[PDB]
């Protein structure tokens, strides 16, 4: 057990991890910023600790803050959530150095599964698939550039090592365009990440997002629970994610399954991560690893009934995995839907106060969000503000719950894209399933 | 009526020592800058300066209290 | 009504040990 | 399937029966009142037709204005929900001539379970054991009265066959108030269910309300599904249900289920119904039977995983049950509070518009109910405003959420019983679980 | 001024019969006592009649529209 825990994020997901601890009765330390005091979860937390300024590079990415939030309140563990500094060996490694838990893997497994070119290497190294492409970082050699994206084959992609949330990626069709191409991506990579390394990938152009699931408790266990459908993107920021994948039948599912517990083995992991791969012609290829509790999660707790922050708590204080691999059943269907804070016709984040609200209820229908009516959402954060989780006994079910639900959702005084999650939930090859991850830009057309 | 505020999050003293005499105290004054109140986070001794010379109104937040961001540490003028 | 808490004060008996170096 | 239905009911029922429609493409006519067009499901459904003034006497209870509005909608059914006409045979029979389906089950069959002596008699003849009692309607042989009494052994209670909501019921001590009891719950009846037949039956001083649900199709095909423990009441009204009941091990379960389904067999009965019975030294005792959905049938749904409303649509439109027996599965645990807009101690009504409003949301936690913001609770209806299911692998899982859950609900502009259900939650004998249906009312201390 | 509504549910006609002379019509007034429209239910056509005598302003309805209680009907001034 964990007396303490201090949880570093804000939002959704802050509000997550404060229910899993006030379930499991762990004491919960709400870290916020300046302008994060009317935040639901903050209200609700035990105690309260205002650690910087509205900025996040000041509040929520000050490791010295939320260390010295967690001293004085006497926490023993940090749960970082996801965004932030989930992914930040930087933050495990002086978690771990002061004597607090953190709720996560390790710092090495981190650094390790941080850079794609690592992570890339490892898994081929441990038998799971990876996409064909530069396997190394790109250098100046353009000769030898050209020669390996003639070998993988038109057209390639340039993808930062320490890329995410979709950016740093840029889509090079010959070599007129490479040199540049690649300069672009390095300067962006500069400018956001603090790392210009790149590496080229093959462009696959009908894949489907699948990722799986998977607990482990760094003691040789390892566990893989379904897996995920993230097809339904813009930009490279999913918006709607489901769990089964239609179409991956059970024994495809099991050899997926079973090589990456195997490989999660085979690093030593520890907690609940999740490995992505694009499906195309029944073979899966790795592209990136999540080593944090994913932001679409809620839908694989609700086919298999396992809450995972739960067991990342669990796994966190020191207990083993106590869910076998038999033990774990597919029952249903769950589809996701982010409800953002923006406009819909121009995906802009739209802050402001919302006056009225109405969550949607129901047989099957979870409603994940902070907001409230009378919250000030502000500018500083992502525009991320609630998921609408939707289960039945089939895909067909699901959908049509989640059609239900979206009309009984109010949100006004902000511009919302909530209008965006009914016509896709319409849209006809949506409910046909198994679209790909460049469907959704296609419907749009813009 | 201003407020002197923590930048850091931490725990609040009087004393630079645990045996030594504060700092300040409620009526004699103070002046632009200068050693004000003690907030300790991760070790590191930290020292809060004044930015406006003035008398010590008061002190809200006893000694060993801890302290958070833009917590009101003292009121002078 | 939880949206009007009371903002109460941490207790300061807690302490944490952070190693000096 | 059902082209149209009529939903003749209100508030949370009304919205759980419009969802379920829409769920299986059922167009939904919502009857309502001329105080009731402000009413969610009314706003929400796809039309609407007053059929009354405020009281229920005239608009809910109006048999003749709900064949109207069916008439001129082109309806094809008619759910009565629960309360009103549900349990109205002279109802079902006039809809099923005028040509509507009923939802529900026969008029045979509510006139026959209806009357509590022959459902008692039926109940005896089909192998279910029931209360030592009367056995029969009470006549005017005091002798035989008091020495039937003495046998069975005092206290005795004194119930009306068609009395209903926990009235007209009266218990008696001994021979001395016998008859004076009998003459006033007699008048009672009279002036509330215009029926004074009246019945004795032996009164069990520590027993666990049971109830099991049965779900048939009328044509030879019956299922079983868990039971509910309802022992939490005060004034014969209950207020916090649980399913599965904690100590009844699967061989009870079995073993009353069996009965149970037997007994629906033999005596041909269609629809969703429950049977309800007294636990005592591992024994069980029927009272009555329930020839509705019954309002705690969520916790139910939540640990079968079987909606049941759908269920109660599919089998009027004349499908055969398609869940066997052996596909019941009970998977956790779920704990529902039933939220009245009554004061917490004076427990009386309390009517008024609701200024703010936040619904509790999370994981495995289901918000049944149709107020909202603004919304002007009418005094002429029951006091329920919405019920709180929260469901955990386990029962201290599921009641660490419902506390939850409780805490992070706001209901303002009236006074609701959210304080007594939160102390209930705290409760450590209920915790523990076993209670006897008459710990409530002693836990007031009076 | 006043108006007149439905108090009962069924469909709305203004001629007795399929083929016949409607009760009422726009500008000859009404009295209390008198038939303005006929309320179809169950195959039982009821008769409403007015409460307050004058002219008929306006019918609200049209014939052979399903109607609802207290759904307005004709307003007389
Ligand atoms: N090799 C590839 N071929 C085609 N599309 C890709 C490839 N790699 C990434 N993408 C697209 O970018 C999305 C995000 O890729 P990912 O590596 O997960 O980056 P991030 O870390 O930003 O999420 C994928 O879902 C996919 O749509
Ligand atoms: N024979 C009995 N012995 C003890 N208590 C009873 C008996 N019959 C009814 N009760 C009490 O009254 C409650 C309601 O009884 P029920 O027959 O279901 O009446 P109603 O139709 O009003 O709900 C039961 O849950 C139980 O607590
Ligand atoms: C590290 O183990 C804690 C050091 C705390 C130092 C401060 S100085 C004022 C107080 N006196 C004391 O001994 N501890 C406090
Ligand atoms: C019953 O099935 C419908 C027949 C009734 C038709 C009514 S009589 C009054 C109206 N006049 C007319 O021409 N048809 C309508
Ligand atoms: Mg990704
Ligand atoms: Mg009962």
């Amino acid at each position: 057990m964990l007396d303490k825990i201090v949880i570093a994020n804000r939002g959704e997901i802050a509000l997550r991890i404060l229910r899993a601890c006030k379930e499991l009765g762990i004491k919960t330390v709400a870290v916020h910023s300046s302008a994060d005091r009317d935040l639901k979860h903050v209200l609700l937390a035990d105690e309260t600790v205002c650690i910087g300024p509205a900025p996040s590079v000041k509040s929520y990415l000050n490791i010295p803050a939320i260390i010295s939030a967690a001293e004085i309140t006497g926490a023993v563990a940090i749960h970082p959530g996801y965004g932030f500094l989930s992914e930040n060996a930087n933050f495990a490694e002086q978690v771990e150095r002061s004597g607090f838990i953190f709720i996560g893997p390790k710092a090495e497994t981190i650094r390790l599964m941080g850079d794609k070119v690592s992570a890339i290497a490892a898994m081929k190294k441990a038998g799971v698939p990876c996409v064909p492409g530069s396997d190394g970082p790109l250098g100046d050699d353009m000769d030898k550039n050209r020669a390996i994206a003639k070998r993988i084959g038109y057209p390639v992609i340039i993808k930062a090592s320490g890329g995410g949330g979709g950016r740093g990626m840029r889509v090079v069709r010959g070599d007129a365009e490479l040199a540049q191409s690649i300069s672009m991506t390095r300067a962006e990579a500069k400018a956001a990440f603090s790392n210009d390394m790149v590496y080229m990938e093959k462009y696959l152009e009908n894949p489907r997002h699948v990722e799986i699931q998977v607990l482990a408790d760094g003691q040789g266990n390892a566990i893989y629970l379904a897996e995920r459908d993230c097809s339904m993107q813009r930009r490279h920021q999913k918006v709607v994610e489901e769990a089964p994948a239609p179409g991956i039948t059970p024994e495809l599912r099991r050899y997926i399954g079973e090589r990456c517990a195997k490989a999660c083995v085979d690093i030593g992991y520890r907690g609940a991560g999740t490995f992505e791969f694009l499906f195309e012609n029944g073979e899966f290829y790795f592209i990136e690893m999540n080593t944090r509790i994913q932001v679409e999660h809620p839908v694989t707790e609700m086919i298999t009934g396992v809450d995972l922050i739960k067991e990342q708590l669990r796994i966190a204080a020191g207990q083993p995995l106590s869910i076998k691999q038999e033990e774990v059943h597919v029952r249903g269907h769950a589809v996701e839907c982010r409800i953002n804070a923006e406009d819909p016709n121009t995906f802009l984040p739209s802050p402001g106060k919302i006056t009225r609200f109405h969550a949607p209820g129901g047989f099957g229908v979870r409603w994940e969000s902070h907001i409230y009516a009378g919250y000030t959402v502000p500018p500083y954060y992502d525009s991320m503000i609630g998921k609408l989780i939707c289960y039945g006994e089939n895909r067909d079910v699901a959908i049509a719950r989640m059609k239900n639900a979206l009309q009984e959702l109010i949100i006004d005084g902000i511009k919302t894209n909530v209008d965006l999650q009914i016509r896709i939930m319409n849209d006809e090859n949506f409910q046909h399933g198994g679209t790909n991850i460049h469907y959704l830009e296609k419907k749009l057309g813009l | 009526g201003h407020i002197v505020r923590s930048p850091m999050v931490g725990t609040f003293y009087r004393t630079p020592s645990p045996d030594a005499k504060a700092f300040i105290e409620v009526g004699q004054k103070v002046n632009v800058g200068d050693t004000l109140c003690i907030v300790e986070a991760m070790k590191m001794m930290n020292q809060i300066e004044a930015d406006k010379s003035g008398t010590v109104k008061a002190i809200l937040v006893e000694s060993g209290q801890p302290v958070e961001f833009d917590e009101p540490l003292v009121v002078i003028e | 009504s939880w949206i009007e808490r009371i903002k109460s004060n941490i207790t300061p008996t807690r302490k944490a040990s952070i190693p000096e170096g």
